[PDB]
């Protein structure tokens, strides 16, 4: 009965070790797929800005007509 | 701990590969974002969370290789895995064995030997390659003598989608085929011929769709591929080990090129009209019309044959049928070989496709068979290669690329050789 309740203990123990450890690993793929939507929004914020910039460059290149004094 | 690495260079190999993928994730429940809502053997956990496949695929033309990248399964393959070049093979075989994958190769197998530290119980390579065209035949030939030179005892598989006999896809396929077939006799263990034009017919009578297409054809080559691997992947009342088929088919060193055959292919409505037992089941996996290489096997001898049975079979009846089918006249073996059978049992049934043109049934066979007629074909097509060689055509767009002319020759005077082996191994002691 004694080695029993000893081998329970070390079961026990070591079914929540290795929980816990996979526990761990699964945050650590969360905390990368959060990172992932940094890179995914910055160059979405770039791109659109350099849209929008190049956009109001080419209009004011354009916005150069004639003088006729 | 017992898995494989499959290779899928060229054209047809990824698209086999795509259809052969899409069916291994389809029954292990996994599902195409890599993660479950005995994969062991072909994928592969991430630590947690997902699985990831054990592959390698290999193109110089980027088309397939995107489209895989941007298709349904854009995230289930390691980006790494991936290997898409810059310029095209152009079915010219030294394209794609000489000045392209020069250095190509240096990364793929070094993505193959970081692919191997990671296997456990690795058994062997299933490459795939359409010899017809260029970096399928180039590329797949210099990656063969890559890994023959590498790593040595582990098996080397094959499923060659050969050129058809008659329809014609190229017209410089002769040339890249003989060539690989020379570069392939030694590095390769079981070569298993695939031919595209037996499945044509196939699925214009059996399964009664009158025009099919690539997708139904690469449906077919997947069911045939895991009614193989169901052996080491489920369980099974009479297990094969791989290297079963290294010891069991190549009786003589360089003759191993045999020819595959699935049972059975019927339609649903077709097939409902129809009890399926065992008997008509092995009597029809020897038809020589359903086979999915393209012979005559009335007009040859057999050597051997592996069969694989999968689902709920009795194995009683499974030993009257092969009895009652060596009594047969019209088939027969070989003097050097009494014992021409090998069979295997596995209790996993069918798995269907869902939206696949081939019906759900309970028992299955898929035999692999080395026989002695599929020597004709080489013949045939070496006609071919004669027919061009007589008059130096093509050639210099073989010669501008560092390969030197003599290989034709040689390549195609000793595969000639071949026929010292078969023509002699067809006449009794
Ligand atoms: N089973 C099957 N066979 C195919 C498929 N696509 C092409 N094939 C066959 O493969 C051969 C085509 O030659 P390719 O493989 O495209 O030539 P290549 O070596 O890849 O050279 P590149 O096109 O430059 O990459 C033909 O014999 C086809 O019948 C497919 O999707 N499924
Ligand atoms: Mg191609």
């Amino acid at each position: 009965t004694q080695t029993l309740e000893l081998n329970r203990m070390r079961g026990m123990l070591e079914d929540d070790f290795n929980r816990k450890k996979a526990s761990i690993r699964q945050a650590v793929k969360e905390e990368n797929q959060q990172l992932d939507k940094q890179k995914r929004d910055l160059e979405k914020q770039s791109n659109n800005e350099k849209l929008n910039y190049e956009r109001t460059e080419i209009d004011m290149v354009k916005t150069r007509g004639q003088k006729r004094p | 701990m017992r898995e494989v690495i499959s290779i899928h260079v060229g054209q047809g190999g990824i698209q086999v590969g795509n259809a052969c993928w899409e069916l291994f994730c389809l029954e292990h429940g996994i599902q195409p974002d890599g993660q479950m809502p005995a994969f062991n053997t072909f994928f592969s956990e991430t630590g947690a969370g997902k699985h990831v496949p054990r592959a390698v695929f290999l193109d110089l033309e980027p088309t397939v290789i995107d489209e895989v990248r941007t298709g349904t399964y854009r995230q289930l393959f390691h980006p790494e895995q991936l290997i898409s070049g810059k310029e095209d093979a152009a079915n010219n075989f030294a394209r794609g064995h000489y000045t392209i994958g020069k250095e190509i190769v240096d990364l793929c197998l070094d993505r193959i030997r970081k692919l191997a530290d990671n296997c456990t119980g690795l058994q062997g390579f299933l490459v795939f390659n359409s010899v017809g065209g260029g970096t399928g035949s180039g590329l797949g030939s210099l990656l063969l003598e890559r890994l023959s030179v590498d790593y040595g005892k582990k098996s080397k598989l094959g499923f060659t989608i050969y050129p058809s006999p008659q329809v014609s896809t190229a017209v410089v396929e002769p040339y890249n085929s003989i060539l690989s077939t020379h570069s392939l006799l030694e590095h390769t263990d079981v070569a298993v011929m695939l031919d595209n034009e037996a499945i044509y017919d196939i699925c214009r009578r059996n399964l009664d769709i009158e025009r099919p297409t690539y997708t139904n054809l690469n449906r077919l080559i997947a069911q045939v591929i895991s009614s193989l691997t169901a052996s080491l992947r489920f369980d099974g009342a009479l297990n094969v080990d791989i290297t079963e088929f290294q010891t069991n088919l190549v009786p003589y060193p360089r003759i191993h090129f045999m020819l595959s055959s699935y049972a059975p292919i019927i339609s649903a409505e077709k097939a409902y009209h129809e009890q399926l037992s065992v008997a008509e089941i092995t009597n029809s996996a020897f038809e020589p019309a359903n086979m999915m290489a393209k012979c005559d096997p009335r007009h040859g001898k057999y050597m051997a044959c592996s069969m694989m049975y999968r689902g709920d079979v009795v194995p009683k009846d499974v030993n009257a049928s092969i009895a009652t089918i060596k009594t047969k006249r019209t088939i027969q073996f070989v003097d050097w070989c009494p014992t021409g059978f090998k069979v295997g049992i596995n209790y996993q049934p069918p798995t269907v496709v869902p939206g696949g043109d081939l019906a759900k049934v309970m028992r299955a066979v898929c035999m692999i068979s080395n026989s002695t007629a599929i020597a004709e074909v080489f013949s045939r097509l070496d006609h071919k290669f004669d027919l061009m060689y007589a008059k130096r055509a093509f050639v210099h767009w073989y010669v501008g690329e560092g390969m030197e002319e003599g290989e034709f020759s040689e390549a195609r005077e000793d595969l000639a050789a071949l026929e010292k082996d078969y023509e002699e191994v067809g006449i009794e002691t």
